């Protein structure tokens, strides 16, 4: 059971400044390669911040 | 008594001039029982062309045993799974590890060359840069040449995950400022599954 994988998915689901398109891309990324979930979440969090109102 | 499975080098799976291979490395084999048996499978089916190397006694007198399986470029690229089953006296039950190419929609690298900064031109040696971005999966190879002759004094960063879920890297070729200033032509070539012919090459020179 992969906690980091499940956790990246959850936090990405709830990030408020991502488009639906971006949200979807990151969740597809997580499916394609779970072993880089840490880095996918960091990229997501970093894009979500740069897209602050 | 433990097992590791390694993929082929990216350049090997991509160039027909090369021979790619999957490698099974067993460590901490007891000196009491150095016998190790390797069974290999490709998508469930057993193959027999694997080769075990001469074992290597470690400082603490344990052994390290390597099995190397040549594979078909096209089988790796199309996602076949390679399974290694490892057998030894010391093992409760045999050990299995499997490996296969990273899944996900492939994306073609964009390749840009960048000349030295002006501030860098005070030094004896300068820095030629190649940016490679937008590519997926991360499996990639990079070299430099100058009018067809290989360069060696370059360093290429590991791929890094970018903000759109593709990868990027930089490759830096160090050259004598003299060669740069007298207009010699440098070229970076990039090898990846999503490029036509699995390669492209981009040139850099003083204008």
């Amino acid at each position: 059971f992969n906690k980091e994988w499940q956790n990246a998915f959850y936090e990405i689901l709830h990030l408020p400044n991502l488009t639906e398109e971006q949200r979807n891309g990151f969740i597809q990324s997580l499916k394609d390669d779970p072993s880089v979930s840490k880095e996918i979440l960091a990229e997501a969090k970093k894009l979500n911040d740069a897209q602050a109102p | 008594p433990s097992v590791f499975l390694f993929p082929p080098k990216p350049k090997d799976t991509l160039m027909i001039s090369r021979t790619p291979e999957v490698t099974c490395v067993v460590v901490d084999v007891s000196h009491e029982d150095p016998e190790v048996q390797f069974k290999w499978y490709v998508d469930g089916v057993e193959v027999h062309n694997a080769k075990t190397k001469p074992r290597e006694e470690q400082f603490n007198s344990t052994f390290r045993v390597v099995s190397v399986l040549t594979v078909l470029h096209q089988d790796w690229l199309n996602g076949k799974e390679y399974k290694c089953k490892v057998s030894n006296k010391a093992l409760p039950a045999p050990i299995e590890k499997t490996i296969s190419k990273t899944k996900g929609q492939p994306r073609e690298p964009q390749v840009y060359t960048l000349p030295p900064s002006r501030e860098e031109m005070t030094k004896n040696q300068v820095s030629l840069t190649c940016l490679v971005k937008g590519f997926y999966p991360s499996d990639i190879a990079v070299e430099w040449e100058s009018s067809g002759q290989p360069e060696n004094n370059y360093n290429t960063t590991p791929p890094m995950l970018d903000s759109d879920g593709s990868f990027f890297l930089y490759s830096k070729l160090t050259v004598d400022k003299s060669r740069w200033q007298q207009g010699n032509i440098f070229s970076c070539s990039v090898m990846h599954e999503a490029l036509h012919n699995h390669y492209t090459q981009k040139s850099l020179s003083l204008s």
